């Protein structure tokens, strides 16, 4: 999946 | 009383590697422990922590009987190649999850095959805040993520869920009680990185090497194993051996 190769990851709190 | 995971390599006395489980048979001495190694003398926790403060030392662990098949996270340079090898050569042993996205479904796409499509960005944000995802990220202003439930489905049907995720996901899976095999493949040198990736220059390989050293530091408490080797084939053997060894029904988990 092309889009998944291109993610800016978001931090999961906590 | 007392098994620990070593979080560093020790070359003395009992040699061990980052990730090894040690049975500590005597901890009476403040400076030195006697230890067995569940496949000699080792520095006590306080001694090693003094050396490093001048911090990853030991993590207490215990046996667990589990009732699911463990997810697998491979990290380090070579992870993409090894993940590809595993899922392609062993399709009956590994499964992958279907991720969620808020991007619109396109004409030839199938919900539940390409993605689980989420109609509202705000709803996916709520789900992320409610810990329904082990990892999430943004691309072209849409959200994407791998859900706890998608991993649980694979684990429960009896396959190892091969996950292309970052180190922060390991913690999320431990909280969910879906303990992953988390193997870091550690490069020996910039030379070695070039040897096994004749594509890169010695600037690209150096950056890759640097990034790996930092990753091992950042996530060193969360690995269940560390593998090294002089060839891809040696590495791949060691990864399969580690997956097998850490598969249980009986497994080691944090205490």
């Amino acid at each position: 999946r092309q889009d998944m190769e291109q993610l800016d990851l978001i931090k999961i709190t906590p | 009383s007392l098994y620990v995971r070593a979080l560093f390599d020790y070359d003395p006395g009992l040699p061990f590697k980052h990730g090894d489980i040690l049975h500590v048979t005597n901890a009476s001495d403040d400076e030195w422990w006697q230890a067995r190694r569940v496949l000699g003398i080792v520095p006590s926790k306080r001694r090693w922590e003094r050396k490093m403060r001048a911090v990853l030392s030991y993590e207490a662990v215990q046996r667990l009987s589990i009732n699911y098949t463990r997810p697998v996270i491979i990290l380090g340079p070579l992870k993409d190649r090894i993940n590809d090898d595993l899922i392609s050569e062993y399709p009956d042993k590994f499964g992958s999850c279907v991720p969620h996205t808020t991007r619109p479904k396109r004409e030839y796409e199938v919900d539940g095959r390409d993605y689980h499509f989420v109609s509202s960005r705000e709803q996916m944000e709520r789900d992320i805040q409610n810990h329904l995802f082990i990892e999430a990220g943004q691309y072209n202003d849409n959200l994407y993520g791998t859900s706890v439930a998608s991993v649980r489905e694979v684990a429960e049907k009896g396959k190892h869920c091969i996950l292309d995720v970052s180190g922060n996901a390991i913690k999320r899976l431990q909280v969910a009680q879906l303990y992953p095999v988390a193997v870091f493949i550690k490069p020996k040198s910039v030379d070695s990185v070039m040897e096994m990736n004749r594509r890169m220059t010695e600037e690209q390989a150096k950056k890759t090497y640097e990034r790996a050293i930092k990753m091992e530091q950042e996530f060193g408490e969360y690995f269940t194993g560390v593998v090294q080797g002089d060839t891809i084939e040696e590495i791949y053997s060691k990864v399969k051996s580690m997956i097998w060894s850490q598969s249980g029904p009986t497994i080691w988990v944090p205490s």
